[PDB]
């Protein structure tokens, strides 16, 4: 008739936290943009998003 | 004015290793809204099971 299964419960999610935030304020409130053909690229990385 | 006595072999397969397909594990995992999404496809599964 049908199948057997395990339903889940809980999280055991493994990645502990990076110790810092990301500033997403960088490219959002920068005091001058650049121009479409020659755009500033800001890499963001090893930080946590909201 | 003689005769052999010789021994053949015959091999003939009689059955073979009975599987189990399980649809919905197999295609749609563990997802509940994949199986939702199979579950209007009709009755595939179940005709091949
Ligand atoms: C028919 O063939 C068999 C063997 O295929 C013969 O038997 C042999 O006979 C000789 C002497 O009589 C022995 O030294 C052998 O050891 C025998 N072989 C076996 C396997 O036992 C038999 O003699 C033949 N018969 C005729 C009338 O020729
Ligand atoms: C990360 O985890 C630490 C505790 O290990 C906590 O104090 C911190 O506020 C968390 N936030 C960060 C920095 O990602
Ligand atoms: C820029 O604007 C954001 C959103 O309004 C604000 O959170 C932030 O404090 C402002 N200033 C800087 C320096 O990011």
């Amino acid at each position: 008739t049908s199948n057997f299964r395990v339903q889940p419960t809980e999280s055991i999610v493994r990645f502990p936290n990076i110790t810092n935030l990301c500033p997403f304020d960088e490219v959002f409130n920068a005091t001058r943009f650049a121009s479409v053909y020659a755009w500033n690229r800001k890499r963001i990385s090893n930080c946590v998003a909201d | 004015t003689n005769f052999t006595i010789s021994v053949t072999t015959e091999i003939l397969p009689v059955s073979m290793t009975k599987t189990s397909v399980d649809c919905t594990m197999y295609i749609c995992g563990d997802s509940t809204e994949c199986s939702n999404l199979l579950l209007q496809y009709g009755s595939f599964c179940t005709q091949l099971k």
